[PDB]
RNA sequence: CCUUCUCAAACAUUCUGUUUGGUAGUGAGUGAUACUCUUUGGAGUUAACUUGAAAUUGCUGGCCUUUAGGCGAACAAUGUUCUUAAA
């Protein structure tokens, strides 16, 4: 038998959780929803999971949804098994750059390099052919 | 109501565009104000003028300033306000579609026309349509409060309204102060809607009308002018 | 007794349709009879059975023009600049206003005129006019 | 400047490293790559800075891609006007003149309703090389060419200029897809200190042209940027010194 | 259907009116000394008569079939879901002539069919086509597949 | 069920020329050569290939502000509230 958690594939762009708790609260309250999220940007990976207080909710709502057509394309909803369990989401924002500053001073890393190039040179007659720089 | 699943997405890519056109204008115009002018569009504002496809004049905005009427616009499609221009509307009172006002024209009033340049329209007034604006349409606020203001106007020293009229035409003396005197503007509906032949006209100014608004979402967007004589003489 | 239908040749699919008809040249050419129409309309204009659909315009846009071109005491009594009478106006006021509507709206015709600064503003001439209109009718 | 003789060394030794018994296509190609300070401006900068190059090896593409499975191919990208006024015969007409052809000519209102659909837009630009965009609607575009589009540096437009005065001459589109053809290089501006640059195929160019585009590059962009060191090699080669500019070190850490 | 139906309102026929508005313009094209001569790509627009519908299918060139179930002599239309099931034609049965009627400058149709179409709806159209094949020959063939009626009212 | 910044200046007259500035992405996967720095936490870049706008859980960067917003704007900043596209 089924669980009242639920699995939905193929959701629109910029269609998110906010969006999902206030409809499928209107099939009935909700315990739990999520939507699976990536973490260097925000954009979505289209598919989320709902967590109803009643199974039999639950059914209906999978019911009048497995084949939903909307907005240009079809949306697909599955009841989970009665052994199923919410684990491991969150809402991940974009993830924005960082300058760290350098921490040796300018005559070490000015050694680094010259032993860098003079090392990217022995690659090279390692690689390697006739080079004189 | 079971509201639909559609008319969100809509709403929410809309509020996207919005905020995005918006922020690149804050952007734009802080960066403009600062003058720290190093990686832009452009340094200097720009004026659009559609006249009797139609021919657009363009020109550069002046340091002057310039008597407007405001008109305000039925928004885009499948959009919610953003707080910024619900502020800047609300400041202006632009609520209550079909709603207008004059305002002056200097530079600190120009950067916030493209905050609200997707919902309203610009232009060049002539004393003609603003006498039978007035002459035709304008309440003041109810009971002893369009009295007494009277009074403080008088102190100002302005009578026999026509004078407002030469006033807001003329701005030499005090503005602001007839600005705040005409606080609520209204104007009809220019189709009466629903019905078999009114159906055609609303269905033929959505035409006309998305001929000429046009949205830059630029934050270089040259000010979209019109032609308030005809305008008006279409809703008054 | 009843009993489902069986499905067993509809599970089997043709890969192929039924006729082999060779495809006829009008389906990639463009039509003649739509071309033959065109010049018998040609022919016409060019006769002037018909008139082309711009100078019908034009002619239209003139005809509207020709056709709308060618063709074939109380006041006194009533006080209204700084006069007397109208004092009379104040004292029984309470007393026209008692009256029925029919007599109000003519007995607040009469309403004292202080200066050319003000006038009212004309609250009662619009239903004045609407219910001589009506009396007409 | 650079010593032109290790460049020269240089790229005879890398067809020595190529000489030896896709990716078969691959190991041929040149790629530099410039290490230099904040290269960011700091963001994205999908513009491509038009580098000007000795040679063009845009024609070398053609004769050699006539003989490989796909195509070269141009894309113009024009307004719903210009479209309207400029016609493929009066553009084909100027390039015989020099020998070379444009493709296709696109509308962004066809971009943004014929191929609003990810596989067919994909495969459209996919088919095509050099994406010339006007510089109007350059600023237009990333919502449309779709991110995969400014991924590689072919399917990322080039800014092309078209008009000249307050309206558009055919004598500016005209030269200017010249100037961009065959004097011109795309240069990607990602993020970081690693730049890349694309020369293309060895067997295209003589390997004296390809030191002489290398240089000429490689010190225009010194003059432009502060740059770390200058990193030629093949995509498939490990890497290969030139020169460097060892201060720049100094002033990327002050 | 709604998004049938805004598929198909982009590819409504000329109706008679604007084929002779177009047929006056360019024959008044003609007319001139000094006309203008040019060639015209092809029309497109759904197709709609019944044997011109059948037509188009033992072909095939139906993209889309579109069959109305109220019809007064329903064996005109009894076939057509076996046939284009067994041909593989996308067929899905729209509910209402009339409203067929409406987007094909017609009282009735009964039947609409579709097979050439723009590369800018391509897209929809092929996803619209995996849309009712997962709505229509998935959910309702083990129930095309039973009797119905037979309770009393 | 919405539609995508569709141009700015300066110099110059060559019947149009030269220079400068303006572009945040569709998600997932494959993957070469590697580049720098970070101080090991890895971070930003690099060839180019696939894809019916495809689909299953990759755990919580940092700074600043207010009670969500900027880092592509610091006294910088944002919320979902337009009704003649109704009933």
């Amino acid at each position: 038998e089924y669980s009242g958690i639920i699995y939905v594939s193929r959701l629109p762009h910029g269609f998110h959780e906010k969006e999902l708790s206030k409809y499928f609260a209107q099939f009935g309250d909700l315990k739990e929803v999520r939507l699976a999220r990536n973490k260097k940007t925000g954009n979505s990976r289209h598919y989320g999971f709902l967590e109803f207080v009643n199974k039999e909710d639950a059914m209906i709502a999978q019911e009048s949804m497995n084949n939903y057509l909307l907005m240009g394309h079809l949306l697909q909803v599955r009841v989970l098994p009665k052994g199923a369990k919410i684990e491991k989401l969150y809402k991940y924002k974009k993830r924005v750059l960082v300058e760290k500053g350098i921490t040796k001073p300018v005559k070490q890393l000015k050694d680094n390099m010259k032993q860098k190039h003079e090392e990217r040179i022995k690659k090279l007659a390692k690689s390697g052919i006739e080079f004189k720089w | 109501k079971f509201v639909r699943a559609e008319s969100i997405v809509a709403k929410t890519l809309a509020t996207s565009r919005e905020k995005e056109r918006i922020k690149r204008v804050s952007i734009l115009e802080d960066k403009k104000a600062k003058n720290e002018t190093q990686h832009i569009a452009s340094g200097k504002d720009f004026i659009l003028k559609i006249t009797e496809g139609l021919i657009r004049e363009k020109t550069t905005y002046d340091g002057k300033p310039a008597l407007l009427f405001i008109v305000r616009v039925r928004g885009p499609l499948a959009v919610n306000i953003p707080n910024k221009a619900f502020k800047i509307l609300s400041l202006l009172r632009l609520v209550e579609t079909n709603t207008g006002v004059f305002v002056k024209l200097t530079k600190n009033v120009y950067p916030l026309l493209k905050v609200i340049a997707p919902y309203v329209v610009i232009g060049k007034p002539s004393l003609s349509s603003i006498r039978s604006l007035i002459q035709k349409r304008g309440r003041i606020i109810v009971l002893n409060d369009n009295n007494i203001v009277e009074e403080q106007l008088g102190d100002h020293g302005i009578i026999c309204v026509e004078d407002i009229i030469h006033e807001i035409a003329t701005m030499g003396e005090s503005f602001s102060v007839c600005n705040f005197f005409l606080q609520p503007f209204k104007l009809n509906r220019e189709v009466s809607g629903f019905g078999s032949l009114n159906r055609l006209r609303k269905i033929k100014q959505r035409e006309a009308e998305s001929r000429t608004r046009q949205f830059s979402n630029a934050a270089t967007a040259p000010v979209i002018e019109v032609d308030i004589d005809s305008l008006l003489a279409k809703l008054n | 007794p009843y009993e489902p239908l069986i499905d067993w040749f509809t599970r089997h699919e043709e890969v192929m349709p039924l006729t082999a008809v060779p495809e006829p040249k009008r389906r990639f050419v463009p039509s003649k009879n739509e071309a033959k129409r065109v010049m018998k309309i040609v022919r016409a204009i060019r006769e002037g059975r018909i008139i082309p659909p711009k100078k019908l315009k034009e002619m239209k846009e003139k005809e509207k023009i020709e056709n709308y071109q060618y063709d074939l005491p109380p006041t006194n009594e009533e006080s209204y600049n700084p006069p007397e009478e109208y004092l009379l106006s104040p004292e029984e006021k309470e007393a026209w206003e008692n009256t029925e509507y029919s007599e109000r709206e003519r007995n607040f015709i009469p309403q004292k005129y202080s200066a050319l600064r003000k006038v009212p503003g004309y609250g009662e001439s619009i239903r004045e006019r609407f219910e001589r209109s009506l009396d007409l009718y | 400047a650079i010593p032109r003789e290790r460049v020269i060394k240089a790229v005879n030794e890398l067809i020595k490293f190529t000489s030896k018994p896709e990716e078969e296509l691959k190991k041929d190609l040149q790629l530099i790559v410039v290490n230099n300070k904040s290269f960011t401006g700091t963001s994205k900068s999908f513009k491509l800075k038009l580098l000007n190059v000795k040679h063009s090896f845009y024609k070398p593409w053609k004769e050699a891609s006539a003989t490989a499975v796909k195509d070269f191919k141009v894309l113009l990208i024009l307004k719903d006007s210009d479209i309207k006024k400029v016609s493929e015969d009066d553009l084909f007409d100027q390039l015989d003149s020099e020998g070379i052809k444009v493709d296709e000519i696109i509308c962004g209102k066809d971009l943004k309703t014929v191929y609003k659909a990810y596989e067919a837009r994909n495969a459209f630009i996919s088919q095509f090389s050099l994406i010339l965009a006007d510089d109007s609607i350059v600023t237009s575009l990333p919502k449309l060419m779709g991110g995969k589009a400014y991924n590689k540096v072919e399917t990322t437009p080039i800014s092309i200029r078209t008009h000249a005065n307050k309206e558009f001459s055919l004598t500016t589109l005209t030269n200017n897809i010249k100037k961009v053809y065959m004097n011109q290089l795309p240069v990607k501006l990602p993020r970081g200190t690693t730049l890349n640059v694309h020369l293309g195929n060895l067997e295209w160019l003589r390997p004296e042209e390809f030191v002489d585009n290398v240089e000429l590059i490689s010190e225009q962009l010194i003059k432009a940027y502060q740059i770390r060191s200058i990193f030629i090699k093949t995509n498939r080669s490990p890497v290969l010194p030139l020169y460097y500019n060892q201060d720049v070190l100094d002033e990327l850490e002050a | 259907a709604a998004e049938t139906f805004k598929l198909f309102n982009k590819y409504r026929p000329e109706t008679a009116a604007e084929k002779k508005e177009r047929l006056t313009k360019e024959a008044a094209a003609v007319a001139e000394g000094k006309s203008k001569q040019d060639a015209s790509p092809k029309p497109y627009a759904v197709k709609y008569g019944l044997n011109h519908v059948v037509a188009l299918i033992e072909n095939k060139k139906a993209k889309l079939v579109l069959i109305a179930n109220d019809v007064d002599p329903i064996e005109l239309v009894v076939f057509l879901p076996a046939l284009c099931k067994k041909m593989g034609v996308p067929y899905a049965i729209v509910k209402g002539k009339a409203r067929l009627g409406t987007l094909v400058n017609q009282k009735t149709s009964a039947v609409a069919a579709l097979t050439e179409v723009r590369a800018e709806d391509e897209a929809a159209l092929a996803k619209l086509v995996s849309t009712i094949d997962a709505n229509f020959a998935d959910k309702y063939d083990e129930v095309k597949k039973h009797w119905g009626g037979g309770i009393l009212g």
